[PDB]
RNA sequence: GUCUACGGCCAUACCACCCUGAACGCGCCCGAUCUCGUCUGAUCUCGGAAGCUAAGCAGGGUCGGGCCUGGUUAGUACUUGGAUGGGAGACCGCCUGGGAAUACCGGGUGCUGUAGGCUU
RNA sequence: UGCCAGGUGGGGAGUUUGACUGGGGCGGUACACCUGUCAAACGGUAACGCAGGUGUCCUAAGGCGAGCUCAGGGAGGACAGAAACCUCCCGUGGAGCAGAAGGGCAAAAGCUCGCUUGAUCUUGAUUUUCAGUACGAAUACAGACCGUGAAAGCGGGGCCUCACGAUCCUUCUGACCUUUUGGGUUUUAAGCAGGAGGUGUCAGAAAAGUUACCACAGGGAUAACUGGCUUGUGGCGGCCAAGCGUUCAUAGCGACGUCGCUUUUUGAUCCUUCGAUGUCGGCUCUUCCUAUCAUUGUGAAGCAGAAUUCACCAAGCGUUGGAUU
RNA sequence: GGUAUAGGGGCGAAAGACUAAUCGAACCAUCUAGUAGCUGGUUCCCUCCGAAGUUUCCCUCAGGAUAGCUGGCGCUCUCGCACACGCAGUUUUAUCCGGUAAAGCGAAUGAUUAGAGGUCUUGGGGCCGAAACGAUCUCAACCUAUUCUCAAACUUUAAAUGGGUAAGAAGCCCGGCUCGCUGGCGUGAGCCGGGCGUGGAAUGGAGUGCCUAGUGGGCCACUUUUGGUAAGCAGAACUGGCG
RNA sequence: GCGCACCACCGGCCCGUCUCGCCCGCCGCGCCGGGGAGGUGGAGCACGAGCGCACGUGUUAGGACCCGAAAGAUGGUGAACU
């Protein structure tokens, strides 16, 4: 009582037909696989960028001032 | 057989549990005798406690 | 003949209400109108919510309304809610609310009353706001269901972290060939 | 039915080219793959050391991961139902920069410059691509001459 | 295979590559008195026969070789297991072979 | 025009023979106390500047081989899709598109980056 | 005699006696793996397809650094010749890299040296088969101890593609580790983590036959008939013409080659039939076919007569009695 | 006629024979509605959607588990409510991959035919020679330029068909902070602020989550193709059908 | 602009384990107890959603959609045939 051994007749039909999917690409990929060292140091980066932020505040202050300025001497 | 993630789950019917079936049809009948014995009880003895020592 | 696939025709999003009940009838019939009418599609929000199933608007606690009225703008905004609202017992300060929901337990209601707040009902909201302005639409935690652990990738594959459906949680129940790496192996 | 084996069927692809094979050129160890750079995967047969499998020669894909001499490259994969967006890690003599993205930046920056310019003229440039179109019908100047008879050729016996 | 008597690798106690005496490990006994061999004790009193399976379908021709490696530092002692390829021929301090020379 | 040191692409750069090299440079070359290694200062290493283009090296030449790039081969071989096309078959023609490779015949025989020389 | 212990004990009891398979058995492993082809220029793809290989081996045949070039050929030198050793030249690798094959490698990945044991300890991530689960194998990292080289660097086994193993149990190694239950100490024991002892039917039962005295549930998924496709084989018929025929290829034959027909032989297949289609022969009887043995009518001769064979229309009518099986 | 031997027992001049029409283990009742991956059957209507005989594992091959195909229930959003994101058994424009068809063997490996020039080399039969590479050919493996025919496990070349990516807002251009990483200054990554929108053609509304039956014997055909003389034979690939 | 629910990512917290370390307290100063940083393992936290009843579907243990063996065991009846 022999059979059938392989075949890959049918499969593209049903592979086909529940509209095969390009994997679905998402903003903001997972950090997974990559080299420990680096995350350490982007996690210590992370860590201390609450520090310094009244430096940061400034400067976008003093930005915002020239920006509009600018604004103003254009009209 | 197990089918996509059920409960691995062990029933205690391998005996003969259908011959010992205990029904509680009796329920409302036995409540009715315990009061009615309590009752009497407490009449046999006039002034004592009917709950006891 | 034409070559077109049948199978995707027939929507499957609810109609109407499954209960039976007729307060939730008249409700819907009332907001059908209006609906159906005005243009407002906060309307058409609080229809398609009144629509849905018991799971599907979860109860919204007490802390995560105030917290989420605590935001800067809306302030002086009525809540609406077409779930249930219950209290929550580990919060202190309640501040005065005004808000709309299909139930308000016992404990909550007293709660919202004693700060000064005001309750209405959706057949209020319709009188006071037929159009929904100046309201805040929340609503429960869809994912609050303990059936939600157990959905999503299968227990047993690698980075996958669904609770497994087990009738007692215990040393010698689980935790063996297949989670141990002294036994076999481990995902 | 065939062997699991992991080169099987690579007698050609994992070959050197003719009379290409000796030292690596020293060039391509020396060309860096930022995050996000688009890439081409094509195996080398002199290194074996971080080889990547016959599954993904000629195929393209992202880097997100580098180390000290080779690049994790997230590529697609089809397999038998789907497509699978897996990472692998290839050692860098057998990656090279794709320049399918080139023309689309050298493309980008040309419509910048034509944004840029040509709007204080206030004429709008065509920026987007368009097909072939029609040929633009011309005269055609037969100076003189006639044009040539071709008639068949009747047929003889060679072989 | 032929492994030297001495090796000098790292020491999990000492914490740094120290030298190691080379051993082969050998099985010990049963010590009569585990609570697997209780059990079965217990299971094969009385009557029923056997109770547990007797493997008969050896297959393999050797078994993995495995090396007591030991500590020489002193007050350390540590001892530690280490496993090589299967072999049928096994010797310690095997003839060095002398590369280059006649063979007779 | 050109050379040296480090290179990039790795024969348009290779191989065989012949001719020419002004200056710097590159080498041949002169020795083994010190450094160093050999059966041998042959190689390597070290110490030098009496001779030389003899050789390497650089340029040029061969109705040169090879190599690179074209024509021919050829719309040929082959090939996607089509027919209630032919033929007993083997196979073949047509419609709709793509399109090779030998023999044979032409052209060419390294460009170039950094730093430092010579022709001042 | 009663109770234990060891031996014997098909007298008796229970049970087993794998799978794939052009039916089954026998034969083989296509049952776990690796190489090239099949395989139709991504990948993947079957047969008891083709050519093969594996269950090993290596203290170096692993890891570094240095120095050389191999196979082969030519020209020479006392014994010395085709092969002993030395010298020069040519030498893209035509040698070697343990094995089968494929890929790869020339101041190497080959040969010779010097030093070593990265064949060490520990978290994760990924690749191969894949369900994208394990095992094995491998790939980039990271944290310590190192080896080597002046250094850059290289190395956590073999240049790569294979060389191997779950639960339970036992054994070894490790922590001033946990419990050993009313408490305390000490032996013992049970745990935690990492190796080994093995399941070759290799995701892993503990397993001999016979039944023609046989039984049950099924199967035309599967054999022994006929009937179906095919015609290797069997049988029959042509095409060319080297030769036999005393001379002369074709009166009669016809090699070396080649084209056909039939299912009156055996074969290949398993399409119908296993809730049953009664088989080998012989006897009796009817009909049909012609690939004609004889008779009717004719063509040909190595046809003189007789006889003989070749061929044509032609199945109307005949094709017997017995010994042996 | 009386009596004795009763079921793993009896009895047997031995046939597995007889033991109440049953004997290679009698009859009666119960355990028992024993088990069956194996046959057969499985009861009203209409409407809507609608399959597979395929991957992996199993003492697995008439069966299961697991992926695949199917149905149901929803949910999150966009809008012919003058005002569109995103996806495709498609094509176009760019940019990578291959080693099959073909072709070649005057190019490598292997097979192989025949003539010209070679004491290249040596050797066998031989002839003119005591012999002589002195003359003449011949057969051996080789060479120098040619020549005939080949390779699924050969190849310098090399298609058609085909397989990945890119065709913008998740993109660019500036300013400033953080870093136990790497560095001579530098990198590289991550954080905040600001400015710039139709990114080839044509067609589609999409995304996402739970349960889930049946299936897991297939067959045929154009084309490519393996074994076999061939087969309405056995076995593969793409597509389309019957089922 | 405030931004539900939800999704993706980056951070934070809890328990086990590994590495490097600096300090805190006492009734009993010890083989005492506690804390940090950096990886990793968990069916976790990160302002909740369960409980009870009823209905339907799917998987099981039961006789288990219905009918069907060749068998096995316990207790009894037969030599009126042979
Ligand atoms: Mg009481
Ligand atoms: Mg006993
Ligand atoms: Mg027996
Ligand atoms: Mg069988
Ligand atoms: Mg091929
Ligand atoms: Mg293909
Ligand atoms: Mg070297
Ligand atoms: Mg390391
Ligand atoms: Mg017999
Ligand atoms: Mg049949
Ligand atoms: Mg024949
Ligand atoms: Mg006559
Ligand atoms: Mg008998
Ligand atoms: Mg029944
Ligand atoms: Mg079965
Ligand atoms: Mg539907
Ligand atoms: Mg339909
Ligand atoms: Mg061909
Ligand atoms: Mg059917
Ligand atoms: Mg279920
Ligand atoms: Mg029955
Ligand atoms: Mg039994
Ligand atoms: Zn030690």
């Amino acid at each position: 009582a022999k059979s059938k051994n392989h075949t890959t007749h049918n499969q593209s039909r049903k592979w086909h037909r529940n509209g095969i999917k390009k994997p679905r690409s998402q903003r903001y990929e997972s950090l997974k696989g990559v080299d420990p060292k680096f995350l350490r140091n982007m996690r210590f980066a992370k860590k201390h960028n609450k520090k310094g932020l009244k430096k940061m505040q400034a400067n976008n202050a003093k930005a915002m001032a020239a920006r509009a300025e600018a604004i103003k001497a254009l009209v | 057989a197990p089918s996509r993630n059920g409960m691995i789950l062990k029933p205690h019917f391998h005996k003969d549990w259908q011959r010992r079936v205990a029904t509680w049809f009796n329920q409302p009948a036995r409540k009715i005798r315990r009061r009615k014995a309590r009752q009497a009880r407490a009449r046999r003895i006039a002034p004592r406690p009917a709950s006891g020592p | 003949g034409v070559d077109i696939r049948h199978n995707k025709d027939r929507k499957v999003r609810r109609k109407e209400p499954k209960s039976q009940d007729i307060y939730l009838r008249l409700l819907v019939k009332l907001y059908r109108f209006l609906a159906r009418r005005t243009n407002s599609t906060f309307n058409q929000v609080v229809l398609k919510r009144l629509f849905m199933s018991r799971t599907n608007r979860p109860p919204l606690s007490l802390s995560r309304m105030i917290r989420k009225m605590k935001l800067p703008g809306r302030e002086g905004k009525t809540a609406v809610v077409v779930g249930t609202i219950t209290d929550d017992v580990r919060v202190q300060e309640v501040p005065k609310l005004k808000v709309c929901a299909l139930r308000v337990s016992s404990r909550a209601r007293s709660r919202i009353l004693k700060a000064g707040g005001k309750i209405l009902t959706f057949d209020q909201l319709a009188l006071d706001s037929p159009k929904g302005c100046g309201t805040v639409l929340l609503s429960g935690p869809r994912k609050g269901r303990e059936v939600y652990r157990h959905f999503g990738k299968a227990p047993g594959t690698p980075h996958s972290h669904t609770k497994p459906y087990v009738r007692s949680k215990g040393r010698k129940f689980e935790r063996a060939r297949g989670r141990r790496a002294s036994r076999g192996y481990k995902n | 039915t065939n062997t699991k084996g992991k080169r099987r069927g690579t007698r050609y692809m994992f070959s050197r080219p003719f009379r290409k094979h000796g030292v690596v050129p020293l060039a391509t160890y020396m060309r860096i793959y930022k995050k996000g750079d688009i890439v081409d995967i094509k195996g080398m047969g002199t290194v074996q050391k971080g080889m990547p499998h016959k599954c993904y020669h000629g195929k393209t894909g992202r880097v997100y991961n580098v180390t000290q001499h080779a690049v994790g490259i997230v590529v697609n994969k089809q397999v038998k139902g789907k497509i699978l967006a897996k990472r692998i890690n290839v050692r860098i003599e057998h990656i090279k920069h794709s320049k399918s993205r080139d023309s689309f930046l050298k493309r980008v920056k040309e419509n910048d410059q034509k944004k840029k310019e040509a709007k204080e003229k206030g004429t709008w440039v065509q920026l987007k691509r368009q097909p072939a179109p029609p040929r633009e019908a011309h005269f055609v100047r037969t100076n003189g001459k006639e044009p040539e008879l071709l008639e068949p050729i009747p047929y003889e016996f060679m072989a | 295979v032929n492994v030297p008597k001495t090796r000098r690798t790292f020491c999990k106690k000492c914490g740094k590559h120290q030298p190691h005496k080379v051993t082969q490990y050998k099985k010990g006994k049963d010590s009569l008195y585990a609570q697997g061999k209780r059990r079965y004790d217990r299971k094969q009193s009385g009557y029923g026969g056997q109770t547990k399976p007797i493997f008969r379908k050896k297959a393999k021709t050797t078994k993995k070789i495995v090396l007591r490696l030991e500590c020489v530092e002193p007050n350390c002692r540590s001892k530690r297991m280490l496993a090589i390829k299967r072999c049928k021929h096994f010797e310690l301090g095997g003839d060095k072979k002398r590369k280059g020379q006649v063979i007779q």
